[PDB]
DNA sequence: GCATCCGTGAGTCGAGGAAGCACAATTTAACACTTTTGTCAAG
DNA sequence: CTTGACAAAAGTGTTAAATTGTGCTATACTGGGAGCCGTCACGGATGC
């Protein structure tokens, strides 16, 4: 939601002795796959400190409790000889799809504020299939394919999507005139 | 358009049976279609009005729903004391009228439900309504018009495809007997029978009856084999297109102008589907600026007449 | 559409005395508060606002519902535009 | 279109002033010449003669 | 991702140097690398030659060389400072004394000369700019038939643009030919015998046409003498003056015959020996010289028309717009006639200087004073209109604007006078000018571009290349070739199959002087290069052309150019392989010189060590505003250590992806009507498009201010700015500008400045309230710099320049200029506005959630809905084509490069799509999924349309209309299928500059003009809208007599009826009765100033003052 | 009648913003002083 | 409401700069300079 780079005051700028500007980095960044072992976690705030020359990837974040990282691999940034590297990149929890220019989330004066893709599911497919039991041969047979980034698993996305179709069946009580 | 259009099918068309059970076991054995022209008795019906007998409209569309019948299929309606014989698109566009109205009785004398609604059909519809109930029903019309049409042209499957620009094949024919044509007309030129003018005269007179074919063949295979092709329909119901454009789409380009006014001895016998050739395009492109010129020039004519007019008719 | 606007215009020989008639109403009734308005409470109109409904503040709206009721008159040399302006004055100060 | 077409047939041209100052050849309005005319017969004065 | 490339067409020659229409023009008028010694008489060099010696008749002034320093700042420098990019010239002159003999030698500094810089542009006021070269009329000898009397011609003589009078030759009805010069016939007899043409030379020469002679024969001025004939024409071209020898020579040789006033030019010069088949010593009509003239090219242009008139073969008209009569004068020659008219101008000064004033002791300095010289230079980059300013949205946008050719401008057609002739295609524009590329409108056929393969020659007339051919068998000869030149040929179509290099086809498509003709391989003489001649380099990046009407073609190339740059651009699917030479020759992206090694790889620079050893540090240009507002910079593609070969890329530019041209990004597109959305050209989009920044574009604004020196005071840039608040100067640093990386929104200060108070009392209103509150009224007043409404975003530059900065040339009284810089990065929103290469355009109208969009059986929804309707109309079918190989080429994995007229066609594309389904499908089988119930019933309604063939499996019948570019698609909405199956692919489509964040304007109450006191125009302004004559037309119409008043008086320009109903509102009252006009008023006055008496009366008659009795005496 | 001349007309929003000096005459500025005005405490 | 000090707050009156207006140069000088140039309609007026 929101990345601090030290010496950096917005988004429109390049970085000594790194290959990437700012703008490409939090690109990357939005790629970054965290899951929070505790239920109750909403915030995070992850420290990256890296001195060149490397190739710093999400794997270079210090360790915090009850956050891992899904995709430790992920590339970030090109530090050459000379290039520093001191960011904190704020991790929150949340559904949807917000825009930097709704939350403007800033930890300090010259955080940059990042746009927001909460949602765990990557795709989704479901395939109808012509079974048949007994006498009865116009039956259906149902297959949900998920596909998640790691952080929540299928089925636990699927059980949270039955909740929220169960829940709102249950609006359709008290009604009325 | 695409709801109120029926089906037509070939698979029977034309077996005569004795009694509706004779045909409606045809239809089972796979040997006649639902919508084919067939002869029960004395009288010419189809497989689906024997078959598919609604007691009314709600019925109707519930088959519908449960993928019994397509909207395009002609079957048997109970609609308003009459058994009709039409198909549950055109009874759905009944409905659409009678509750946009609020008049089932007046609704059922605005519309002609025998036809697919083209444009002039839907326009003689809210002419009609305008007269029988006012700007504030009329109005009311044309907004059920449009959910409805927007509605149905998302579900119902209309795309542009580079094979639906379907390439008659009359065209190859046509196009030999224009080159044995002309090659007589050389012979005939070299042996001074007829002079440089009538020579030209008669070229593109050739060119212009071979046009003329060609966009009749294009528009024949159309209304025979793909009567629900996108660019038939389109032209057909008066959403998009003309004759003109579509032969130029599947069939051939035609004849080109000179810059001076004159035309190309050569016409582009090339289809926007094939594509045209270099030449053939630059030659193409003398008329295409020409056009944007006339165009140009013509708005400042008749901006300057409106005002003329205006001036002298304002009191 | 305008509710009832087919009614309106066949209550006019022409199309512009209608809306003279309701502009000039409409002036009316913003000049006194909506005091002198010939709708009944029931028939006030209405705006849905997020305290409430509350009395439509359109005075054009208001007039092309008095106009429907039938409640009015309209016509040329009624009465004398002083007088009239006079006698509204006091039955709605 | 009839209305414009009215417009452009709207004057005429004096051929026989009569009683009257006007010239001829002068160019005026139909109607001016026809409420002219009306005027001078009531008054049994030659009317003015026009062409359209 | 692998790239297939398709074409059977070999190009012998590549593209030639996309800008070396501006960079050699130029560098050969300022021959600035040649030695002083080798220069030829070309350029400014000739300017210099034709002006020089400036003689007093004894003081001679005489011009020895010439030479350019180096420009006093770099180009940086002079974007930053606002300057002009110039190198300053100096000239050697030496003065010598015909009395005594002395010489004396000096270097005088005659000003500055603006550079070129290397992509072929100015830096003009610290403007980038572009010099549009001029297509005109070539110079020379023209033959037209007179329209008037059939089977009569007139001889046009025309010299170079004002550069000498129009001259035409006429056999009138009586047999005398007269001769028309400044629009003053004669009888060309009369000047015939001033150039020393006696009856027998006639008759020798002449005599052999017919009649025509005879009629050029006549005796009354054959034995007048020379010179009174000279002094009887004198009287003829200007009546009044008194004819003397000496004015009458000095009036004729000026005319015909002085190369400083009349210059038939190089190419005039050549065209009229070419014609009349004569050999010009010179390029004036006549000569004099031994104190007589001497005819040069009336009696070989009056042998031409009378040859023409009597019937000869070889004599012909001449059509004026054929190419070969028609030439381009570029930025180098435009830039030497402004030069000559200024250097005329200096020596004009210098002979009334040097009969004045220390005649003995006189040197080069002090006669020669160059602000004339100057002054033409800096008119013609600055208020010229071939001068412009240059269009460099993206890399393509600015190579596009130096290939333009216009025929307007000083010495060209009216926007206006311009008839269809001068608008159409001819037939020798073929491989010259692009046939399709021109501005739909008014400007249509008057602007144009260069063909791809053409080139300006040296005398300015179009070549194209042609293969020569020779036996029946194409060789590698490339031979360059001029419309007239190309009329001797039959020429052969770059199509033709050939057989290694013979001619395999037995008949051949050529051209005959442009006509088409059906030729054998024996009677081909040349060949085209490649079908890419013919058009220009925005044309030829639309794939599947052929299968594009021209008249979409031309939106397709036009909206190339306004395309923005994205964060994350991306070549085309479906590229025609023109895309590594545009960014290449834009010279926006950043090559190796030779091979080395990259030693360090930044964002800010890039150093390589070359194999000699040099160290090379490369600049990056970081965020960089263009003219368009658009932000350029360039990307490194390169990582340290890496080897690197002569020309590889280091560095992207604008819209660039490795190298190729990225102008927009490759999108999942359905072709379908979406529930009104797409309605009339409007486009759905999802929001998967918006969540991977997609169609992202980063935008620049430049906001300046000015604290100038007053009477009252100097303005001050200052935080402590009256009556504000510490909120409203948060973000304000000491020095009282915006603090670098805040965010501002509409309203927000961005610079503080005070000015002092104009004195005035106050009101006795405000003077009590201050009295009641004890607040003493301040000297000085608000008058900073804010964000104007609808705009704001990031501050990431400030720039202070001060009076006394060293190149800071401020305006006088200006004590000091502040710019700031606010970027803002603009996601897709509802009402931008997308496009593609085919000319299909529209803006975003709807942007749906993910789970909204059409889907594949497989999951991935669509990323952008296209409406079917707008195909047929249009017949751009090249979209629908590229949709299909984009298909193929999305499960595939690879691009494509379909050169245009030689590329993909059908059966190779449904190859492609054969093997794209079994990755499609076959991927699925696999998996261990058959066939959804859903595609079943697709599949029977696909049937019923002839899509597929019946009988055959359900996997068979997907894969049928797999080969058509159609799949089965589901609705997000509900999970059904579509009735029927839809064309999904691929699709290249760009974010044009057209945004509605930059048009969206309102206001109520603003600024006011001066004399009419009507609201200003402009969004910049806060103006209103324009209520024309149409508009109050419409209002009348609807009988709407009060909604018509208002806007004329209340809303408009009623100063009292404005005022009272703005208040009569925010006190809840109905606004009052309007009042007369302003411009009225105005009207009245002026009539008045015309002395006409204009009296508004009433019923009875009287008067009726309308001005309040303000001007009643 | 007849040519030849001149004069008037040719779409709409938007975005682009080179004497020099002398001297006299008049005006402006800076003192000077007196003459209001505004406060003060009383009274 | 007065009643007398008070102090700027302003105005009136000279004076000297600073600005502005005006007249005057004595070898002999004696008629300008820049367009140059691709449209088509009409009336309407005169050359007769
Ligand atoms: C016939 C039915 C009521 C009958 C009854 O009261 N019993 C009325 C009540 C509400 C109406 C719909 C809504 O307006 C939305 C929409 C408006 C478009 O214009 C036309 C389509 C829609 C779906 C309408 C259809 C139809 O008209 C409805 C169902
Ligand atoms: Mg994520
Ligand atoms: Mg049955």
């Amino acid at each position: 939601t929101s990345v601090y780079i030290e010496d950096v005051l917005h988004e429109f700028s390049t970085i000594p002795g790194v290959k990437e500007d700012v703008v490409e980095i939090i690109l990357n960044l939005k790629e970054l796959v965290v899951r929070f072992l505790n239920p109750s976690l909403q915030t995070v705030t992850l420290l990256l400190k890296a001195e060149g020359p490397k190739e710093v990837k999400a794997r270079d974040f210090l360790p915090v409790a009850d956050v891992e990282i899904m995709n430790p691999d992920l590339h970030i940034a090109t530090l050459e000889e000379g290039g520093r590297l001191n960011m904190e990149v704020r991790v929150d929890r949340g559904v949807g799809y917000v825009p930097a220019e709704k939350h403007g989330i800033k930890d300090r004066i010259n955080a940059i504020p990042v746009d927001a893709v909460f949602s765990p599911v990557r795709r989704v497919a479901f395939q109808v299939e012509d079974t048949r039991l007994g006498q009865r041969t116009d039956l259906d047979k149902l297959t949900l394919r998920i596909w998640t980034d790691g952080s929540v698993t299928p089925l636990e996305a699927l059980n949270q999507a039955v909740e929220i179709l169960r829940e709102h069946l249950t609006y359709f009580s008290n009604p009325q005139a | 358009y695409y709801i109120t259009q029926v089906r037509k099918e070939k698979k029977g068309a034309g077996l005569e049976f004795a009694t509706p059970e004779e045909a409606l076991a045809a239809h089972e054995r796979g040997e006649v279609a639902l919508n084919a022209p067939i002869k029960v008795a004395g009288r010419e019906t189809s497989v689906g009005r024997l078959k598919y007998v609604f007691a009314n409209p709600d019925e109707a569309l519930l088959a519908v729903a449960h993928g019994i019948v397509d909207l395009q299929d002609v079957v048997t309606v109970r609609y308003m004391g009459k058994r009709l014989e039409t198909s549950p698109g055109r009874i759905l566009f009944a409905r659409i009228v009678a509750e946009a109205v609020e008049d089932e009785k007046v609704a059922w004398e605005l519309i002609q439900l025998d036809v697919p609604q083209e444009k002039n059909s839907l326009k003689d519809l809210v002419y009609q309504a305008f007269l029988r109930l006012g700007m504030e029903k009329t109005a009311r019309l044309l907004d059920a018009l449009k959910y409805y049409g927007f509605t149905f042209s998302t579900t119902s499957g209309i795309t542009i495809g580079i094979d639906d620009a379907v390439i008659p094949e009359e065209k190859k024919q046509y196009l030999e007997e224009a080159d044995r044509k002309l090659l007589q007309i050389e012979q005939a030129y070299e042996m001074g029978f007829l002079t440089d003018r009538e020579r030209y005269d008669q070229i593109l007179q050739l060119w212009t009856e071979t046009t003329e074919k060609v966009t009749q063949a294009v528009f024949k295979n159309f209304e025979e084999n793909y009567p629900f092709n996108p660019l038939y329909v389109m032209a057909q119901s008066g959403a998009r297109g003309n004759p003109q454009q579509i032969r130029q789409l599947c069939g051939l380009r035609g004849l080109m102008q000179k810059p001076s006014g004159e035309t190309f001895e050569v016409p582009v016998r090339s289809s926007f589907r094939e594509g045209l050739t270099v030449l053939e395009y630059f030659i193409s492109s003398h008329g295409a600026r020409k056009g944007g010129a006339d165009t140009a020039l013509r708005t400042a004519d008749s901006g300057y007449l409106t005002r003329k007019l205006v001036d002298v008719t304002h009191e | 559409a305008e509710p009832g606007i087919d009614k309106l215009f066949g209550m006019v020989d022409s199309k512009y005395r209608l809306t003279v008639v309701v502009a000039k109403r409409a002036q009316q009734l913003l000049r006194h508060g909506f005091k002198n308005t010939v709708l009944e409470p029931e028939e006030r109109p209405k705006m849905q606002t997020l305290e409430g409904l509350f009395d439509d503040p359109n005075a054009v709206t208001w007039a092309m519902k008095e106009l429907l009721t039938g409640r009015l008159v309209f016509g040329e040399n009624l009465v004398p535009e002083d007088r009239l302006q006079k006698e509204m004055e006091r039955l709605y100060p | 279109i009839e209305i414009v077409v009215r417009q452009m047939m709207k004057y005429v041209e004096v051929t026989d002033p009569g009683d009257s100052r006007l010239l001829e050849g002068q160019v005026l309005e139909k109607w001016d010449v026809e409420a002219l005319n009306e005027r001078l017969i009531a008054e049994g004065k030659t009317p003015v003669a026009w062409k359209p | 991702m692998e790239i297939k490339r398709f074409g059977r067409i070999r190009e012998v020659i590549p593209l030639p140097p996309l800008t070396e229409i501006q960079v050699e023009s130029y560098r050969r008028a300022l021959q600035a690398d040649v030695p002083p010694e080798k220069r030829e008489n070309v350029g400014i060099q000739a300017a210099f030659r034709e002006t020089f010696p400036i003689e007093e008749e004894g003081l001679v002034l005489d011009f020895l060389e010439y030479r350019l320093g180096e420009p006093p700042f770099p180009q940086d420098e002079c974007r930053e400072k606002d300057l002009t990019y110039q190198a300053p010239l100096y000239a050697r002159l030496q003065l010598i004394h015909k009395d005594t003999g002395l010489i004396k030698e000096d270097e005088v500094f005659l000003g500055h000369i603006p550079l070129m810089t290397e992509d072929g542009s100015f830096i003009i006021n610290g403007a980038d700019r572009v010099i549009v070269s001029q297509i005109h009329r070539s110079p020379g000898v023209y033959f037209t038939p007179d329209p008037a009397r059939p089977g009569r011609y007139i001889a046009s003589i025309i010299p170079l643009p004002k550069r000498g009078p129009w001259i035409d030759l006429e056999v009138e009805p009586n047999g005398v030919v007269s001769m028309k010069v400044n629009k003053r016939k004669f009888p060309l007899v009369l000047l015939l015998r001033v150039l020393g043409y006696d009856q027998e030379t006639l008759a020798r020469e002449l005599g052999a046409y017919g009649e025509l002679v005879q009629g050029l024969m006549d005796e009354s001025v054959f034995a007048m003498r020379p010179e009174e004939a000279l002094i009887r024409l004198f009287t003829l071209l200007r009546p009044g003056d008194p004819p003397k020898r000496d004015k009458a020579v000095a009036y004729v040789y000026g005319l015909i015959a002085d190369p400083r006033r009349y210059d038939l030019g190089e190419a005039g010069r050549y065209k009229a020996e070419e014609k009349l088949g004569i050999r010009l010593s010179g390029r004036t009509l006549a000569r004099f010289e031994d104190g007589e003239f001497k005819d040069e090219v009336f009696l070989p242009t009056l042998r031409y028309l009378f040859a023409l008139t009597a019937g000869v073969p070889g004599h012909e008209v001449d059509d004026i717009d054929h190419l070969g009569n028609r030439r381009i004068r570029t930025v180098g020659e435009l830039m030497t006639d402004q030069f000559r008219v200024g250097l005329a101008r200096l020596a004009r000064g210098v002979r009334e200087r040097m009969l004045m004033g220390s005649e003995d002791s006189l040197t080069p300095a002090k006669l020669v004073n160059s602000r004339p010289l100057e002054a033409a230079i800096r008119e013609f980059f600055s208020r010229s209109q071939l001068s412009q300013f240059k269009d460099e949205t993206n890399p393509l946008s600015s190579l596009r604007h130096k290939r333009r050719i216009s025929a307007l401008g000083p010495g060209g057609l009216t926007r206006e006078r311009a008839g269809f002739d001068v608008r159409d295609v001819h037939r020798t524009h073929y491989g010259r000018i692009c046939p399709v590329e021109t501005p739909e409108g008014a400007n249509i056929g008057l602007i144009t571009s260069l063909a791809a393969y053409a080139r300006v020659d040296e005398l300015g007339f179009i070549r194209t290349p042609y293969r020569r051919v020779v036996g029946g068998v194409v060789t590698d000869e490339v031979v360059y070739m001029t419309a007239t030149e190309e009329d001797r040929y039959t020429i052969a179509q770059a199509n033709t199959p050939l057989e290694g290099n013979r001619i395999a086809a037995e008949r051949v498509v050529a051209r005959r002087k442009g006509e088409p003709v059906i030729v054998s391989p024996e009677e081909v003489e040349f060949m085209d290069v490649s079908p890419k001649q013919v058009f220009s380099v925005n044309t030829n990046l639309i794939p599947f052309l052929e299968h594009d009407d021209a008249n979409r073609a031309l939106m397709g190339s036009n909206m190339q150019t306004q395309a923005v740059p994205l964060i994350r651009a991306q070549a085309p699917v479906v590229m025609t392989g023109l895309e590594e030479r545009v960014v290449r020759d834009s010279l926006a992206a950043l090559y190796a010189e030779e091979d080395g090694e990259v030693a360090k790889v930044d964002g800010n620079r890039i150093v390589v060590r070359y194999e000699d050893g040099r160290l090379v540090e490369y600049p990056l240009r970081r965020f960089y505003r263009s003219n368009q507002g658009t932000a350029l910079d360039q990307r490194p593609r390169v990582v340290v250590g890496q080897r690197v070969r002569k020309g590889d890329l280091l560095a992207d530019g604008p819209a660039s992806e490795n190298g190729f041209l990225a102008l927009g990004q490759n999108v999942l597109v359905a072709i379908m009507p979406f529930d009104g959305y797409n309605f009339e050209d409007a486009i759905v989009i999802s929001e998967e498009l918006l969540k991977r920044d997609f169609y992202t574009s980063i935008h620049i604004e430049r906001y300046e201010i000015e604290a100038r020196d007053t009477k009252l005071g100097p303005e001050r840039i200052t935080r402590d700015i009256p009556h504000l608040s510490e909120a409203a100067l948060r973000d304000l640093d000491e020095e009282g500008v915006v603090r670098i990386g805040a965010e501002v929104k509409p309203g927000d200060i961005l610079v503080g400045r005070t000015s002092f108070k104009g004195e005035s009392e106050p009101t006795p209103e405000e003077r009590l309230l201050r009295s009641i509150f004890g607040e003493k009224a301040r000297d000085v007043k608000d008058t900073s710099l804010r964000v104007p409404p609808g705009e704001g975003g990031i501050v990431v530059r400030t720039v202070r320049l001060r009076r006394g900065d060293p190149g800071v040339e401020l305006k006088p009284g200006v004590r000091e200029v502040v710019r700031v810089y606010v970027a803002q990065k603009r996601k897709l929103q509802v009402g931008d506005k997308l496009a593609n290469r085919h000319g299909n355009k529209g803006v975003v109208a709807k942007i749906l959630p993910v789970e909204d969009m059409p889907h594949l059986p497989d999951g991935t929804p669509v990323d952008v809905i296209l409406n079917p309707l707008g195909v047929p109309s249009r017949m751009n079918l090249g979209q629908i084509l590229e949709t299909h190989l984009g298909l193929a080429g999305y499960f595939l994995g690879q691009r494509y490069i379909s050169p245009i007229f030689d590329g993909a066609k059908e059966p190779e594309i449904k190859e492609l799509l054969a093997q794209a389904f079994e990755v499609y499908f076959g991927k699925r089988k696999g998996e261990g999924f058959g066939v959804d119930k859903r595609e079943v019933e697709v599949l029977r309604r696909a049937e019923k349309l002839g899509l597929v063939t019946p009988g055959k499996t359900p996997e068979e019948q997907l894969k049928e209309l797999f080969l058509q570019g159609k799949v089965v698609l589901y609705d997000g909405r509900t999970g059904e299928p579509i009735e029927g199956p839809i064309v999904v692919g691929q699709m290249f489509i760009m974010k044009l500059y057209h945004m509605v964040e930059d048009k969206m304007h309102a206001r109520s109450t603003g600024p006011y003009s001066l004399i009419t006191q009507q609201p200003l125009g402009g969004k910049a302004q806060f103006g209103g809208q324009r209520f024309g004559e149409m508009e109050v037309w419409a209002l009348e119409a609807y009988g709407a007599a009060h909604t018509l008043q208002e806007m004329l008086t209340l809303k408009s320009d009623d100063i009292e009826g404005r005022n009272a109903a703005y208040e009569a509102i925010i006190k809840g009252e109905d606004v009052p009765e309007p009042s007369v006009p302003e411009s009225f008023r105005v009207l009245v006055k002026e009539l008045q100033a015309l002395a006409l008496d204009v009296q508004t009366l009433d019923e009875k008659d009287n008067p009726v003052d309308i001005f309040e009795g303000l001007a009643s005496k």
